[PDB]
RNA sequence: GCUGCAGUUAAAAAGCUCGUAGUUGGAUCUUGGAGGGUGCGCCGUCCCCGCCCUGCCUCUCGGCGCCCCGGGGCCCGAAGCGUUUACUUUGAAAAAAU
C-alpha cells in the first residue's frame, strides 16, 4: 500500500489472483465446457463444478464425479470451454 | 455474519454480469420450461432443479433463459408446496433432531441445537407469515410438525 | 339485518312519522318504513348503508341525531369487543429536546361505531370525527372506514 | 450489519487522505452518496470521482487531492430548523469562514451556505472541512 | 406505403417512406422474406455525426424486437449498403412513467413497472445502441465541472460491426437523453 | 457528561447463548437579463428574485367547448382534492406584567 495503485484500471494477472467476490467488480471464476466419449458423436454440456454425476445423453456412461470443487472428469474424455 | 454461530465464512454464488447469453446457449424458454415441470412432477425441489439443470444439462440460471425464477414456474404451473422449501428443512431438521432427542434424553448438545434450529424455524415462519406466503396463525408445534413434514 | 326491534322498547326515529293506510297493494304501502338520514359534512359520503338500512342506531351520525364538530382524527381500530362500539389506537410522537429524541406513544380512544359500517375489524385503519358526549367515555364516532385489504401480509379479494 | 452506508464511504475516506492515497474504492454507494461527493467535488475537497457497475449497488473511485482535513456523517440525522444550523456550524466547523455543513432538505442534498440562500431548511447529513 | 409500417399513431413520410421501399425490396427474395415481413416499424428519426454522415434511427414496438433482434445484423447490413451514407439502427419505442409525487396529484395510479422507469429505459437505449456485443460494464465518471460521462465497456467479440459507428451511438444517445457516452474495451478472465 | 464521560489493569462488560418487547435496518423508481435594499463621485460595487445561456382530472357540478339523433355522448375561475404521514417552509391564532 505505497499510495500507488489505479483502484479503476487494475491489473488482469493481480485481479486475476483476487476471490471472486473481492474482484473490482465482481465476477466469477468458473466455466462450462463441450464433452466427447468416441462412442456416441454427440456433444453434452458440463458446468466446471457440478455435485451431479452428471450422464450422458444415451450411454449409461458416467462424465464426472463431484468433489470439493470442480468435477473431475472421467479417464478417456476431452473438452473445449467455451463461449464469449 | 452466520446467525446461529460465530462463524464468519464468506462463501457465494459469485452470480455473472453479463446481461444477456450464454450465446453458445441454443435451446429455448419451451424446453427448460418443459425440463423444469417434469423434474418438478418426479418430486424434486426447486434447488434441486436447479442444481441438475445447472450441471447436467446446460441452465446457468432457469432466470435467464427465461424471465422467471424456478419456484415461480413451479407456482404457475401448479407445483407449489404447502409451506417453503427453507421452512420444510428446517422442521424437517427440527424433527429428526427432536427424534434423537427423545431417544438420548442424556445428549445437552442437542437439546440446545434443537432450541436454536426451532428459533430459527420461529423467525423464518414469522416472515413467511408477515408476507400472506402462510396464513397468518400459523405456527409450527412439535406435536404436529412431526405429522406435518411427512 | 336481524330483527332490530329486537329489545323491548319499539326502536323508531324520532318524528319519522308513519300512517299507513287503507286500499291495495303494498299492502298499506311497500317501503313501510319512511327513513331519515342526512350527510355529515367535511365531505365525507353517506354511505349506501345508512340509507339502504333498516337499523336504528341515534348514535349513527348520518341516521342519528349527532353532529361531528371538533376534531377530525385517524387511528387504527385496536378492538372491536363491544356492540357499536370500537378502541382505536393513536400513535403520536412525542418530541424530548431536553436532550432530543422524542419516543414513540399512544392513546386509545373509544369511539361508537353505526352499523352503517361493516368489516370494522381490528387492523382497520378508520377516521372518526369528534361528537357530543355519546357515552360517559365515547367522544367519537366513526366516519369512514379507510381500509385496506392492503398491508398484503394475505391477499384481500373483490 | 449495514445501518448506514454514507458512513463507510466517508470514513474510507478519510483513512485514505490519513494515509497519503490518492485513491479509494468505497462500496457500496447510493444517491446519497453521489450527492455528497458532488458536494465535495464542487468545493473541492476531492478531485473526480468514478460509478463503476458492478451488476449490485455499485462501487465508486474517488481521486483526492489532500485539501480534507476531515469529512465527517451525522447520525442520526437530525432535524434542523434555521436556527439551529447556525448552531450546528459553529459546534462541528473549523471557522465561522469555512467548512461546509452538509444537510438534507425538501429542496436537495446541499451545503448549508446554498441552504442558506435558498431559504430552505431540513435533517442533517455531514460535513467537511 | 405510409399507412402500413410508418403508422404507430401518425402516418408520415419521407425517409420513412424510402426506408420501408426498401423494406419492400429487400422482401423480394426468398427467406429474405417470409421471416421479415412480420416485422413493422413506428417512425423514423435522423440525426448527424458531427463531421457530418448522418445516423439513421429506427423505432420498434417492443413486442416486435425479439425477431428484429432475429435478423438485426443482415438487415442494417442491407440498409447501411442501399441506403448508404448513414449509420443505421434500431432502438425500441419504450413508454418511461413519470415518478409520482405527493401532490403530482396521485389517485394512486397503477403501480408502474421498473420496466418502466426512466433510468431503466435510459440503461435499455444503451444496451440497444450497440447490439450483439454486450455491455460488459459500466463507470461513472465525475468531472471536475459538474458534469458527468458514462463509460460503457463493451465485449470485444464480433464487435466489427459497430466499431466504426461508436461516435454516431454517442451523437444518438445525447439526442436522446443529454448524457454524455464514452465506448471501451477489456480484458479476458484468465 | 444531548452537545460532551468512563468501564484490559484505576470505581465499572452479566460465565455463555437463545429470545419477545424496544431500539435499529442494503442498493434501486424525475433528467447574461433586468425588479428591490446602502456605499462610493450620470456612472457603477455588493445581496435578493422569476430566467435563460415538473399536480392530474373534471371541462356531486359547472360549462371553456367538440362531434350525434326533448333524448345523447364527449369534454381563467370553479370544481373535482388530495395516497398516507413525519419532516421542514411560509402564514394566521398567538394575555399583560416579565
Amino acid at each position: 500500500m505505497p499510495l500507488a495503485k489505479d483502484l479503476l484500471h487494475p491489473s488482469p494477472e493481480e485481479e486475476k489472483r483476487k476471490h471472486k467476490k473481492k474482484r473490482l467488480v465482481q465476477s466469477p471464476n468458473s466455466y462450462f465446457m463441450d464433452v466427447k466419449c468416441p462412442g456416441c458423436y454427440k456433444i453434452t454440456t458440463v458446468f466446471s463444478h457440478a455435485q451431479t454425476v452428471v450422464l450422458c445423453v444415451g450411454c449409461s456412461t458416467v462424465l464426472c464425479q463431484p468433489t470439493g470443487g470442480k468435477a473431475r472428469l472421467t479417464e478417456g474424455c476431452s473438452f473445449r470451454r467455451k463461449q464469449h | 455474519g452466520r446467525m446461529h454461530a460465530p462463524g464468519k465464512g464468506l462463501s457465494q454464488s459469485a452470480l455473472p454480469y453479463r446481461r444477456s447469453v450464454p450465446t453458445w446457449l441454443k435451446l429455448t424458454s419451451d424446453d427448460v420450461k418443459e425440463q423444469i415441470y417434469k423434474l418438478a412432477k418426479k418430486g424434486l425441489t426447486p434447488s434441486q432443479i436447479g442444481v441438475i439443470l445447472r450441471d447436467s444439462h446446460g441452465v446457468a440460471q432457469v432466470r435467464f433463459v427465461t424471465g422467471n425464477k424456478i419456484l415461480r414456474i413451479l407456482k404457475s404451473k401448479g407445483l407449489a408446496p404447502d409451506l417453503p422449501e427453507d421452512l420444510y428443512h428446517l422442521i424437517k431438521k427440527a424433527v429428526a433432531v427432536r427424534k434423537h432427542l427423545e431417544r438420548n434424553r442424556k445428549d445437552k448438545d442437542a437439546k440446545f441445537r434443537l432450541i436454536l434450529i426451532e428459533s430459527r424455524i420461529h423467525r423464518l415462519a414469522r416472515y413467511y407469515k408477515t408476507k400472506r406466503v402462510l396464513p397468518p396463525n400459523w405456527k409450527y408445534e412439535s406435536s404436529t410438525a412431526s405429522a406435518l413434514v411427512a | 339485518m336481524a330483527d332490530i326491534q329486537t329489545e323491548r322498547a319499539y326502536q323508531k326515529q324520532p318524528t319519522i312519522f308513519q300512517n299507513k293506510k287503507r286500499v291495495l297493494l303494498g299492502e298499506t304501502g311497500k317501503e313501510k318504513l319512511p327513513r331519515y338520514y342526512k350527510n355529515i359534512g367535511l365531505g365525507f359520503k353517506t354511505p349506501k348503508e345508512a340509507i339502504e338500512g333498516t337499523y336504528i342506531d341515534k348514535k349513527c351520525p348520518f341516521t342519528g341525531n349527532v353532529s361531528i364538530r371538533g376534531r377530525i382524527l385517524s387511528g387504527v381500530v385496536t378492538k372491536m369487543k363491544m356492540q357499536r362500539t370500537i378502541v382505536i389506537r393513536r400513535d403520536y410522537l412525542h418530541y424530548i429536546r431536553k436532550y432530543n429524541r422524542f419516543e414513540k406513544r399512544h392513546k386509545n380512544m373509544s369511539v361508537h361505531l353505526s352499523p352503517c359500517f361493516r368489516d370494522v375489524q381490528i387492523g382497520d385503519i378508520v377516521t372518526v370525527g369528534e361528537c357530543r358526549p355519546l357515552s360517559k367515555t365515547v367522544r367519537f364516532n366513526v366516519l369512514k372506514v379507510t381500509k385496506a385489504a392492503g398491508t398484503k401480509k394475505q391477499f384481500q379479494k373483490f | 450489519v449495514r445501518m448506514n452506508v454514507l458512513a463507510d464511504a466517508l470514513k474510507s475516506i478519510n483513512n485514505a487522505e490519513k494515509r497519503g492515497k490518492r485513491q479509494v474504492l468505497i462500496r457500496p454507494c447510493s444517491k446519497v452518496i453521489v450527492r455528497f461527493l458532488t458536494v465535495m467535488m464542487k468545493h473541492g475537497y476531492i478531485g473526480e470521482f468514478e460509478i463503476i457497475d458492478d451488476h449490485r449497488a455499485g462501487k465508486i473511485v474517488v481521486n483526492l487531492t489532500g485539501r480534507l482535513n476531515k469529512c465527517g456523517v451525522i447520525s442520526p440525522r437530525f432535524d434542523v430548523q434555521l436556527k439551529d444550523l447556525e448552531k450546528w456550524q459553529n459546534n462541528l466547523l473549523p471557522s465561522r469562514q469555512f467548512g461546509f455543513i452538509v444537510l438534507t432538505t425538501s429542496a436537495g442534498i446541499m451545503d448549508h451556505e446554498e441552504a442558506r440562500r435558498k431559504h430552505t431548511g431540513g435533517k442533517i447529513l455531514g460535513f467537511f472541512f | 406505403s405510409a399507412k402500413i409500417v410508418k403508422p404507430n399513431g401518425e402516418k408520415p413520410d419521407e425517409f420513412e417512406s424510402g426506408i420501408s421501399q426498401a423494406l419492400l425490396e429487400l422482401e423480394m427474395n426468398s427467406d429474405l422474406k417470409a421471416q421479415l415481413r412480420e416485422l413493422n416499424i413506428t417512425a423514423a428519426k435522423e440525426i448527424e455525426v458531427g463531421g457530418g454522415r448522418k445516423a439513421i434511427i429506427i423505432f420498434v414496438p417492443v413486442p416486435q424486437l425479439k425477431s428484429f433482434q432475429k435478423i438485426q445484423v443482415r438487415l442494417v447490413r442491407e440498409l447501411e449498403k442501399k441506403f448508404s451514407g448513414k449509420h443505421v439502427v434500431f432502438i425500441a419505442q419504450r413508454r418511461i412513467l413519470p415518478k409520482p409525487t405527493r401532490k403530482s396529484r396521485t389517485k394512486n395510479k397503477q403501480k408502474r413497472p421498473r420496466s418502466r422507469t426512466l433510468t431503466a429505459v435510459h440503461d435499455a437505449i444503451l444496451e440497444d445502441l450497440v447490439f450483439p456485443s454486450e455491455i460488459v460494464g459500466k463507470r461513472i465518471r465525475v468531472k471536475l465541472d459538474g458534469s458527468r460521462l458514462i463509460k460503457v465497456h463493451l465485449d470485444k467479440a464480433q464487435q466489427n460491426n459497430v466499431e466504426h459507428k461508436v461516435e454516431t451511438f454517442s451523437g444518438v444517445y445525447k439526442k436522446l437523453t443529454g448524457k454524455d457516452v464514452n465506448f471501451e474495451f477489456p480484458e479476458f478472465q484468465l
